[PDB]
DNA sequence: CACTATTTTAAGAAAGTGCTT
DNA sequence: AAGCACTTTCTTAAAATAGTG
């Protein structure tokens, strides 16, 4: 970007909107990227503030929930907490 | 630090012709392109592994 | 400058693998943070295996989701290889 | 909604590890 | 000794994107 920006809510309501518009295409398109390169099925779900969805999945959306809702073994999970402790472990 | 375009032209052009270096092969080409006879030995043994897709 | 179709040798793969997951986790946790947005990632790997991230409790999302009836953007590797060929 | 200066990502390069031949 | 099969540590091209017209 023109300048680097800090990972924190942005307050402009015109600027938060651009960004989301953008960034969430980006991350569909990473997505669509690791499902092909690594024969990966995925399912991304995004409710922005207003409550909207927006939805990503590989071939079939309902076909990743319900192998998501009957898997039993334990799994990687990960939260915001997570990713950023994993940022900071990077100096 | 990475090798000089001119020592990887020369690398893979050796490569292109034998995949494998005997120590005589190596210790000379080390010397023609200011290399250690490691750096050659390791370049040729990581460029295999690649090689293999 | 990189093909988008299978990586066919299972190590390369693997590497890649791990590299893009961290890299799309951490681009949907920049996402919901700067956007204040609700976000739920599913990846089953080729063997299967399950590896998850949500910015908030998974359940909610997912609850959300299934009772969600309006009309919405909804995407998948089809429409955005297209979207993307449009950009000729 | 297109452009581009700048930052970010991830593929690839030389070296590290710890075996086996 | 050197090969081999990864793994680590980086570098740097390629991709994404923040601010802009």
């Amino acid at each position: 970007g023109r300048k680097k920006i800090q990972i924190t809510r942005i307050m402009d309501e015109r600027n938060r909107q651009v960004t989301f518009t953008k960034r969430k295409f980006g991350l569909m398109k990473k997505a669509y990227e690791l499902s092909v390169l690594c024969d990966c099925e995925i399912a991304l779900i995004i409710f922005n503030s207003s409550n909207k969805l927006f939805q990503y999945a590989s071939t079939d959306m309902d076909k990743v929930l319900l192998k998501y809702t009957e898997y039993s073994e334990p799994h990687e999970s990960r939260t915001n907490t997570d990713i950023l402790e994993t940022l900071k472990r990077r100096e | 630090v990475l090798f000089s375009q001119a020592q990887v032209y020369e690398l893979e052009r050796r490569f292109k012709q034998q995949r494998y270096l005997s120590a005589p092969e190596r210790d000379q080409l080390a010397s023609v392109l200011k290399l250690t006879s490691t750096q050659v030995k390791i370049w040729f043994q990581n460029r295999r592994y690649k090689s293999k897709r």
